[PDB]
């Protein structure tokens, strides 16, 4: 904790005469202390290192890009990370230096024998940077990149074959802003034929034409950007999915009607459904060009476009030609023709849907509104009869979908075979109430949660910034997750008791989720408000960025209000909601570690008595759980050890209230039956009173011993 | 010909193609040299033309696919063409060659360099393809009788430039070397820089061994000679020759350095006849040029030391002798080894030279005959600040805060070499004294012996400048009206005791 990186930062804006004879001291350690781990450690040498390239003399200039490539060459992996990413800090740094140790650079070139797709990207992306530097060091590096182009092109090893199109599609982007116009038209027809008889290395071509396409700006340049596009001009409408005229049969058979047919666009067309008619029964399976193709095209649509509307319209409910599935014990009696085509069609139609939502999504006109209103419900459904096949593909349906293409019945069986869900098209914060739709809720956050603790403390999900990440939360995050805790809380407060009218039609149905989706919800709050990384100059003054905008109730005061209790007292207030009905104990952890992170930081009057009060609730929440396995007594005593542990924590060790809840062991056991010695209610239970018991001597025993 | 394929096959599956040119007849060949200067993109266009017969390396195409090989594979192969077209016609072939016929791929392919290579070649372009085709799979048969067996000038770099790719060294290392001394030597300064480079990194897969006994064996046979016979000169073309094939074993030191260790101290000093090997001037400027590296202390100290013993230890223990030093061998001297490598190392070895300068503030020294290692330590040290003039500045810096500073032993070595060094410094600091005015208020708590031998070995630069004696008088004078042991009378007699006494 000491030793802060602000210091040797300001060691080098102080120390120049001081420093310069230090020449094998920061060299010589900083590769000792910039390969350990602990991730302060290697944080500190990438700062020397990027220091020492920014103060030295020239054999010093030397030395470090020597110590790098050798680092480079031979490494290990974290080492490997850290030289890319020292690497890529330098030479995108500042250019016009970083090029005196080009050759020295280059000698890498001939000798890394290690890639990965990562890796193989990212020193492409150096070598690209380079390359359009100089002409003639530019023209060799061309021999080696026509050179490891051509040989890889003819590579039958596995990992070559897409290596080549990853790199190729690499260098060709770094081509995208003398005779390069020509070099290039020659690896232009050279990638063509090397692709134009592979599906799956098209695929590579289009999905790796997205990235270079979404993370320019203005670099993107029309009469360049012609070239590689236009061949990608009418490629989807013209073979991608077929028209719809009602008398189209042929070899099917499922009956190819509009089943399970959108129609939320127009009244007439020829974007019919495509799918049984250009895919499935189609050629032989096509596994991006139906879904991928359609997001790189898509693609060319929005960034080819900059600002397209209709080209997706023209079937913008254009309804798949599957046949209506409800008889999936219509498919039983049969099986791995109607099956796996069956699985491969769903995965396509969860393709075509994904995307036609995904690229759908932050699309503002009225109509996309309510077509992805549309798109969600038939989104929900579809995954309802997928479950249904999911079930009904017990034992395989394997990933047909697109696998990135870039590599070499139950919860988790579809985490890798779904298309990318977006980076801004996460956000619609007027999805009203219903009891947004019913199940819109749950979906739209389980996609916000399934990463969103991930960045905060896939691919095209983490090239974003988790900096970026929070910027992008406190600005939209209070205009959703406020209206949906308000509602919810006291509705599934109020609605419970209509469960005790044999309304579990209202509790399985209106909010049968319900507590689950709340559950997530609060969850999110806890990851966002609270952001590890808010202790520096940045993530504090986040935090209290975000606190100017939680005051849910009344209002923070002027222009500033430097106490807390502000803060506080909008969560005391937020806490009036969920005090009345909490859905269940598995919601009970989470409102305890939801108040604690955040709500709970100081802990004083009416906040550490506050954390009495916390405690003496949770051991006061009664018990409510059906007897089963053992699933529960796996957290719900590790629970119960922070909870009485936290009317416990806001005080001291309870030395007094341990010895009643000893003799709460003494009532716990009683029967099948909770903490009852004189309590009655949970806070203990069956076989949690007696490891809860024990961690209750632990916190008084390890004290007053 | 360019309504031909794209008439023929232009429009029309089943029988456009085949048709339109079942005897289209210029050879095989016909378009691609009837049209050289051809259509921009009629290269593919064409290739794909042919191509529209049959698959790439496929038998059916023996007058056809064989033909477009014998073609491009010589004509293009050596000729002229278009640089860029000679990037594309390689790259449709190499594309096409997976989908070879698994006899009809195999052209003049084994050793088929006796096709085109033995008296056709000299455009490395065609080369690769030999690669593909290699790949696309013994015949290395011609490979036998010519590793180049007739590489004239293109036997060194081209055969190697691929020989990474698709190579054997098992006779390919060693063809390489037999080739290199009067043939690949044919090149001046070609000799061992590019071929050697070449030679190292496809040594990447092995040869250890075979691929380190020769770089220096080479180069110590050229060296025996241009000596026996009476960059740097039409005689020092050792020094470029030298400073290539050091620099690529410095560089690539990495991971097989261990094994030069290994060899060039197992074999020379295992049968100990390594006064004529182990000690060759250019095999061993490797040993201690390439050791200034952080691995290096540990083992080329202790090499270079048991050297030293082991060698005087032996060749004075016949030099008292007639009936077993007369009638008896030759002795080649390690001191002669190392003293002549401080002569030859002149010319500009330069991280292959303060490999000295440490060894001998780091023997001369602290080495402990035994005296006679000291007394030879002496040699190295000294002597490198004799002849090579812009590294020693910070030889003298070493020496005097090695021993102006320390525990009482260091008056004799040290105290002597300093006296030594100073003494034939013809004024090496005789402008240069910005080390010493910060040195010379050290001294007030050294030894009673000491403090005299400073002030005396000094005294050579005293005579120099007011700058040394009017902050030497300062930095004493203080002494004496304090406490001002001995010290400020060895002191005040001292510069009494001497001319500076006068004015």
């Amino acid at each position: 904790g000491c030793m802060p990186e602000q210091l040797m930062q300001n060691a080098f804006q102080n120390h120049s005469m001081v420093i310069k004879d230090f020449f094998p001291s920061i060299l010589s350690l900083a590769q000792t202390f910039l390969h350990s781990a602990h991730p302060a450690v290697v944080s500190f040498g990438s700062c020397m290192y990027k220091q020492a390239f920014a103060v030295f003399d020239s054999y010093c200039q030397q030395e470090v890009v020597c110590a790098l490539v050798t680092h480079v060459c031979s490494g290990n992996e974290t080492e490997l990370d850290i030289s890319l990413d020292v690497l890529t800090d330098l030479v995108i740094l500042h250019p016009s230096l970083l090029l005196r140790y080009a050759t020295f650079v280059k000698t890498i070139l001939d000798s890394m024998q290690k890639l990965n797709p990562c890796q193989i990207r990212k020193l492409f992306y150096i070598l690209s940077t380079l390359a359009f530097s100089q002409r003639q060091e530019g023209s060799y590096i061309q021999d080696d990149m026509h050179m490891v182009i051509r040989k890889w092109l003819s590579s039958s090893v596995p990992n070559h074959k897409q290596m080549g199109i990853i790199g190729a599609v690499t260098m060709m982007g770094s081509v995208a802003l003398i005779e390069c116009d020509g070099q290039l038209s020659t690896l232009l027809d050279l990638v063509g034929f090397c692709c134009e008889q592979t599906p799956e290395v098209l695929a590579l071509y289009y999905d790796e034409l997205a990235n270079l396409i979404e993370k320019q700006k203005g670099n993107l340049d029309l009469q360049l950007l012609d070239k590689f596009g236009k061949s990608l001009v009418e490629d989807f409408p013209n073979d991608f999915v077929v028209d719809l005229s009602p008398t189209v049969d042929g070899s099917f058979l499922f009956p190819v009607k509009s089943l399970y047919n959108l129609d939320e666009d127009e009244t007439q067309g020829a974007i019919a459904i495509n799918l049984l008619p250009l895919v499935s029964q189609k050629r032989v399976v096509s596994p991006i060009c139906l879904s991928p193709c359609f997001r790189l095209l898509r693609l060319y649509t929005g960034e080819q476009n900059n600002g397209s509307l209709e080209e997706i319209d023209a079937l913008l409910g254009c309804p798949l030609y599957l046949t209506d599935l409800e008889v999936e014990g219509k498919l039983d009696s049969l099986s791995k023709q109607e099956r796996e085509f069956l699985c491969s069609l769903l995965f396509y139609a969860l393709n075509w849907f994904r995307e036609v939502v995904n690229a759908f999504c932050q699309q503002q006109d009225a109509e996309m509104k309510g077509k992805v209103l549309t798109r969600l419900q038939n989104i929900t459904e579809l995954q309802n009869v997928l479950g249904k096949c999911l079930a009904a593909t017990p034992g395989y349906v394997p990933p047909p979908a697109t696998f990135d293409s870039e590599a070499p019945a139950q919860l988790q069986s579809y985490r890798p075979y779904f298309r990318e869900l977006d980076l801004e098209v996460f956000s619609v914060l007027h999805c009203g109430l219903l009891t947004l739709g019913p199940a819109e809720l749950c979906f739209l956050l389980d996609d916000m949660c399934w990463k969103l603790e991930h960045v905060l403390t896939f691919s095209h999900l983490c090239q974003r910034s988790p900096k970026e990440v929070a910027v992008c939360v406190v600005k939209l995050l209070k205009p959703l997750c406020n209206h949906m805790e308000n509602m919810h809380n006291y509705f599934q407060t109020v609605i419970p008791n209509q469960g005790v009218v044999d309304e579990s039609g209202l509790n399985i149905q209106e909010y049968q989720l319900m507590s689950s989706c709340y559950h997530q919800l609060l969850l999110a709050f806890r990851l966002l408000f609270a952001w590890s990384g808010f202790s520096q100059h940045e993530n504090s003054n986040l935090l209290r960025s975000a606190l100017q905008v939680l005051a849910d109730r009344l209002k923070p005061g002027e222009t500033e209000f430097l106490p807390l209790e502000e803060l506080i007292s909008e969560s005391f207030q937020y806490l009036l909601n969920f005090q009345a009905s909490i859905p269940s104990f598995q919601c009970a952890f989470i409102l305890t570690q939801v108040l604690m992170a955040i709500s709970e930081k100081p802990m004083t009057g009416w906040k550490r008595e506050k954390m009495a009060s916390l405690a003496k609730q949770f051991l006061c929440q009664s018990w409510m759980k059906p007897g089963g396995d053992r699933e529960k007594g796996s957290h719900f005593n590790s629970a119960l050890h922070t909870l009485l542990c936290v009317y416990l924590e806001h005080t001291d060790n309870i030395l007094k209230a341990i010895e009643e809840i000893s003799s709460v062991g003494v009532p716990e056991l009683i029967n099948s039956a909770k903490d009852g010695c004189s309590s009655t209610y949970p806070t203990l239970s069956r076989q949690t009173f007696p490891v809860f018991f024990r961690v209750m001597m632990a916190q008084l025993e390890s004290s007053v011993k | 010909m360019a309504q031909r394929i794209l008439q023929l096959a232009a429009e029309g599956s089943p029988e456009r193609l085949q048709e339109a040119l079942q005897g289209l007849t210029e050879g095989e060949l016909g378009d691609m040299v009837t049209r050289q200067a051809l259509r921009g993109r009629e290269t593919a266009a064409l290739l794909k033309g042919i191509f529209k017969g049959s698959p790439c390396s496929q038998q059916s195409g023996v007058l056809r696919r064989l033909q477009v090989y014998k073609h491009c594979v010589s004509l293009v192969e050596s000729g002229d063409l278009h640089v860029g077209k000679v990037s594309e016609i390689i790259g449709l072939l190499m594309l096409e060659a997976r989908q070879l016929p698994g006899h009809a791929l195999a052209e003049l392919a084994t050793l088929f360099v006796e096709v085109i290579k033995r008296g056709s070649l000299s455009n490395g372009k065609s080369l690769e393809l030999f690669s593909t085709v290699l790949t696309a799979l013994f015949k290395k048969q011609l490979i036998n009788t010519l590793c180049s067996s007739k590489w004239d000038p293109q036997c060194v770099i081209h055969l190697a430039n691929m020989f990474r790719d698709i190579p054997l060294s098992g006779e390919e290392l060693q063809f390489v070397v037999e080739k290199v001394l009067r043939m690949f030597s044919k090149l001046d300064l070609q000799e061992i820089p590019p071929l050697v480079y070449q030679l190292l990194l496809l040594s990447a897969k092995g040869s250890k061994k075979t691929v380190l006994e020769g770089i220096i064996s080479f180069f110590n046979q050229l060296d025996k000679r241009q000596k026996e016979e009476q960059a740097t000169v039409p005689l020092d073309q050792l020094r470029h020759v030298e400073g290539t094939v050091i620099l690529h074993i410095v560089s690539a030191i990495n991971l097989d350095q261990d094994i030069g260790e290994e060899l060039i101290k197992h074999l020379k000093t295992e049968q100990q006849k390594d006064p004529g090997k182990a000690l060759c001037p250019f095999s061993v400027s490797l040993l201690l040029s390439t050791a200034v590296k952080h691995r290096l202390q540990e083992q080329i100290f202790d090499f270079l030391k048991t050297s030293i013993t082991r060698s005087c230890k032996d060749l004075q223990i016949l030099q008292a002798s007639k009936f077993l030093q007369d009638l008896c061998p030759q002795q080649y001297d390690v001191t002669a080894v190392i003293l002549e490598v401080v002569k030859n190392s002149a010319f500009g070895w330069d991280h292959v030279t303060q490999g000295l300068v440490d060894l001998g503030f780091s023997l001369m020294e602290s080495y402990e005959p035994a005296q006679q290692a000291c007394k030879l330590g002496a040699s190295i040290l000294l002597e490198t600040f004799k002849v090579h003039e812009p590294i020693r500045s910070d030889i003298l810096e070493q020496v005097l805060n090695r021993v102006l500073t320390k525990a009482a032993s260091p008056v004799s070595h040290f105290i002597d070499l300093l006296s030594n060094i100073v003494v034939s410094a013809p004024l090496v600091l005789q402008n240069s004294s910005s080390r010493v005015t910060e040195t010379f208020d050290n001294l007030s708590f050294l030894p009673i012996d000491t403090v005299q031998g400073l002030l005396r070995a000094v005294q050579p630069l005293l005579k120099v400048s007011m700058s040394v004696r009017d902050s030497l008088i300062l930095v004493l004078q203080k002494a004496i009206f304090s406490r001002q042991l001995d010290a400020r009378k060895a002191a005040v007699a001292g510069f009494l005791l001497l001319l500076r006494n006068f004015k």
